[PDB]
């Protein structure tokens, strides 16, 4: 069992696996089978810039975990382990607690007002 | 038919209780011991509470008092109850427990503290 | 037994708020807790934090850590704190942004 944390565009979720032992491949499968991402979306890496592409093509340039076969062991990843995914499309990362707007205190109305 | 309403029967026009306008007068007085005691099992058929409701002593105890006095009292004695239980409840959220929300009830000491009030 | 007729206004405790105090990074994003407050609340190092105030304010803020911090403590700095609308020895909750 090890946790590791996953980084987005849309901004940050988390994933339980059963450790370390496991390839790339198998991080997909089960970040495809938890988060309900599609496998020819997923792009894995561990640099911060990936997110910083336009293009499917430039989030596989990064072959530091692009490739399936590299397994999770050789990187080092442990509790609290920082990685990086990069989809195609938007979306909302769900568990978001709700958030008042600015601004939006004291609003004391009046029969002027209302006229 | 035609029902009048007042306080002080002295205080309305003098003209109107000639006869065939306002002919039956009717005094509608401070109820007694066993008037208090239906008012407030009246009242209290909604509220959840324990066993140990002592109504005859509330009722005794409570001299002068009239219909809406007893319904406010029995407000007073379920905002009491709410009060006693707030210490453990969190305002912040909403998610009350429902056990908790289900093992609130009146007791007599809470009846006898708002009559105190 | 205790006197209720004033038991609204005190707060509760809780492992989801902390105190708030000085502390001694001065970047506008970021505040320093101590880990034993990270492994409490389960999280790790990065990550960004939603921080709730008086009056119904609230900010995004990016949480570090720091052994020199308590853990009943938070050590915000001066100009989040302004932000927050409180003062040192108040009472502020934490909780997780998912979407940044």
């Amino acid at each position: 069992m090890m946790m590791l944390r996953i980084r987005s565009r849309d901004g940050l979720e988390r994933v339980t696996a059963e450790g370390a032992h496991i390839t790339v491949s198998q991080l997909k499968t089960l970040i495809a089978d938890q988060l309900q991402i599609p496998l020819h979306k997923q792009t894995l890496s561990t640099n911060r810039d990936l997110l910083l592409a336009k293009t499917p093509a430039d989030l596989l340039a990064f072959t530091d975990l692009t490739d399936p076969n590299l397994p999770l062991s050789s990187l080092n990843l442990g509790h609290g382990s920082m990685l990086y995914l990069a989809y195609d499309g938007e979306r909302s990362i769900p568990g978001a607690p709700p958030v008042t707007p600015a601004g939006s205190f004291g609003r004391k109305m009046t029969v002027d007002d209302l006229i | 038919i035609v029902m009048g309403a007042t306080n002080r029967p002295n205080s309305i026009d003098p003209a109107l209780r000639r006869f065939g306008r306002f002919d039956r007068e009717i005094d509608i007085g401070v109820p007694d011991e066993i008037g208090r005691l239906e008012v407030l099992r009246i009242h209290t058929k909604n509220m959840k509470l324990a066993e140990d409701v002592d109504l005859e002593r509330i009722s005794k105890d409570t001299h002068g008092y009239v219909g809406a006095d007893l319904a406010a009292l029995c407000t007073e004695a379920a905002l009491q109850c709410i009060r006693e239980k707030m210490d453990v409840i969190d305002l912040e959220d909403d998610s009350i427990d429902a056990e908790i929300l289900n093992s609130m009830a009146v007791t007599n000491e809470h009846f006898h503290t708002a009559l105190g009030n | 037994k205790k006197d209720f007729s004033t038991a609204i206004l005190e707060r509760k405790k809780s492992p989801n708020r902390l105190v708030v105090d000085e502390a001694i990074n001065d970047d506008n994003s970021v505040v320093s807790l101590h880990p034993a407050t990270m492994e409490k609340l389960q999280l790790f190092r990065g990550d960004t934090i939603l921080i709730k105030g008086k009056k119904r304010k609230d900010t995004v803020c990016i949480a570090l850590a720091d052994e020199t911090c308590e853990e009943p403590k938070i050590r915000m700095n001066k100009v989040v704190r302004s932000n927050l609308r409180v003062r040192l020895g108040d009472v502020i909750s934490v909780h997780q942004c998912p979407d940044v």
